[PDB]
């Protein structure tokens, strides 16, 4: 009896760490295109 | 003078929202594909164990079948 | 012996092509509201 | 005549952002069904195996039991 | 006058861009956080299963050794 | 024989309907930050 193999089955993972930090990056830049006549 | 400033700040925050956009499509993009690659992955892994348990039953039931041939 | 039956249990998938090719589209339109005086 | 184009160029870039806030919002949506659904199917998996595996178990500690009794 | 209204305008969008792009960058950090769980959890599902599909396996196999020793 | 167990396997689910709320109400509420001179 050789039962069927499931080590291949992976699950990736994301990684958008990078983007979450530039919006929270603009989010605050955005300050500095206030207009302050 | 103060148009000069509106107008500058404007294109300012304007190339930072665009900036903004392309980030959070290529998040949305990341996070979609990582979804989907999951979503293949666990319907790979319901047919296999699907294929498995088949045969375990089918093996467990020639198991039963011989045990009741002895005893 | 009758075990217990998964071929139901299915996973759906994500599409929101529509709107990551939308959001590009309008960072690449926000060139046409810039203001040039 | 410059104010008009500025208050023009506003209102159509706020306009653009506004239907990039709507579809960021729908695609954060479908991210969240999907996501919430191979949630569910991943947990219904889980009792169902374990439903399955504690099956087996018993069957074949019943098997173990009448090799032994058998030899 | 109207360059005032320009102004309070543009800062009151911007606000409120602030506050969408800082809601946008939590949203996908929860979705980060759970789709990094939810694969986590499927990948430690699939060690698990592969043990105890070899155990399984081992268990079947001297089962069957057993029953061939019988019969 | 005493099998593996994988009750502990959990899969969260996200709860993200509070920013996607909040973000179609700002984009009703940029209605109100258009320019009418």
């Amino acid at each position: 009896v050789d039962l069927g193999d499931i080590s291949g089955i992976n699950a990736s993972v994301v990684n958008i760490q990078k983007e979450i930090d530039r919006l929270n990056e603009v989010a605050k830049n955005l300050n500095e295109s206030l207009i302050d006549l | 003078e103060n148009q000069k400033l509106i107008a500058n700040q404007f294109n300012s925050a304007i190339g930072k929202i665009q900036d903004s956009l392309s980030f959070t499509a290529s998040a949305l993009g990341k996070l979609q594909d990582v979804v989907n690659q999951n979503a293949q992955a666990l319907n790979t892994l319901v047919k296999q164990l699907s294929s498995n348990f088949g045969a375990i039953s089918s093996v467990l039931n020639d198991i039963l079948s011989r045990l009741d041939k002895v005893e």
